[PDB]
């Protein structure tokens, strides 16, 4: 796998509500989160 | 700025200004164009094999109109006050009725 | 660095001017309240003198 | 002498080298051929060994970055709108109701 870093205090990556129900990267939601998913889908690598 | 009521003009970046205007109670607005020109970008350790295909994926997403869709969704489709009266009401030169009510 | 996926710039943020709904008696603005009252008191004064 | 000329003069200052302001004989940009599958213009000149650098407003994209490593854009373009200046129109009839 790969280790990916980002900042939290920004409208790009935010902690979605009900984070206790989710776990891992699924809890983090935001514009920058969708960009990371599309790039990982195009390149083809888990992260 | 919200308390000055037309007395304090804060100078910040374009993306943060558009988000604080739309995704917040819109008592302030952005006026004028950008003074300087900057640009964001994802990084990669110096001398790594994850720079070529990553750069090609970024240009592919920006060419297929995907980044413009994601921006219009998180900045406009999810604003706090929304877009009330999206059609900008032109400044009527005629005298209103409330002025002589 | 990769190619810039988003462009930006130093922008200006000012308070959005409200609609500024004029008052009900906005037509009494060109003349002060002291003028309107002095006109009424001069109106009744001229009438009594004329009588 | 223009914008790209001054840009190349400033780039050659921070990166000392010998350069000649050559002009492309085709006057076109990077366009993939239908059947020949060969480039043209500045991309065709750089892919076949005709110039050392291209100080020109080349629109970066996916079809060109795979063959020519671009740099950070010195300026951003935009599909803008142009219209005639809003001059005073001819005042028609019933203009006293304004
Ligand atoms: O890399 C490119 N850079 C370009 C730069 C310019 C400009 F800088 F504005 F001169 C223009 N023009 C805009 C209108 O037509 C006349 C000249 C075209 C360009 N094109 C062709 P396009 O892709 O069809 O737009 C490119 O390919
Ligand atoms: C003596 C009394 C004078 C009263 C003047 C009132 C003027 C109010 C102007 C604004 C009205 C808004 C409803
Ligand atoms: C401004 C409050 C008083 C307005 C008086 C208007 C009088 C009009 C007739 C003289
Ligand atoms: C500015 C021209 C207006 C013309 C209105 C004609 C109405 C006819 C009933
Ligand atoms: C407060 C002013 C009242 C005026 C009433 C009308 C007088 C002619």
């Amino acid at each position: 796998t790969y280790i990916v870093t980002t900042i939290l205090e920004d409208p790009y990556v935010m902690l979605k509500k009900n984070a206790n129900q989710f776990e891992g990267n699924d809890r983090y939601e935001g514009y920058c989160v969708e960009l990371a998913a599309e790039i990982a889908k195009h390149v083809g690598y888990s992260y | 700025v919200r308390k000055s009521k037309g007395k304090y003009a804060y100078l910040l970046e374009s993306t943060m200004n558009e988000y604080i205007e739309q995704r917040k109670p819109c008592d302030t607005m952005k006026v004028g164009g950008n003074l300087d020109s900057k640009g964001y970008g994802i990084a990669t350790p110096k001398g790594s094999a994850l720079r070529g295909p990553v750069n090609l994926a970024v240009l592919k997403l920006s060419e297929q109109g995907v980044l413009d869709k994601l921006k219009s969704k998180w900045w406009y489709d999810k604003g706090e006050c929304g877009s009330k009266d999206s059609g900008s009401k032109d400044k009527t030169s005629a005298l209103s009725l409330s002025n002589v009510a | 660095f990769s190619k810039p996926f988003m462009s930006l710039g130093i922008s200006i943020m000012i308070k959005k001017p409200q609609k500024s709904k004029p008052g009900v008696f906005s037509f009494l603005d060109p003349l002060a309240y002291e003028i309107w009252m002095c006109i009424v008191f001069a109106y009744i004064g001229v009438s009594v003198v004329l009588f | 002498e223009g914008y790209c000329v001054d840009l190349a003069a400033e780039i050659a200052k921070h990166c000392g080298f010998k350069y000649k302001l050559t002009i492309v004989g085709d006057g076109k940009y990077g366009a993939r051929d239908a059947d020949t599958k060969i480039w043209n213009g500045m991309v065709g000149e750089l892919v076949y060994g005709k110039a050392d650098i291209a100080i020109a407003p080349l629109t970066i994209t996916l079809v060109r970055e795979e063959v020519i490593d671009f740099s950070k854009p010195f300026m951003s373009l935009g599909i803008s709108i142009m219209i005639k200046k809003p001059q005073k129109s001819k005042p028609g009839v019933f203009s006293f109701l304004d």
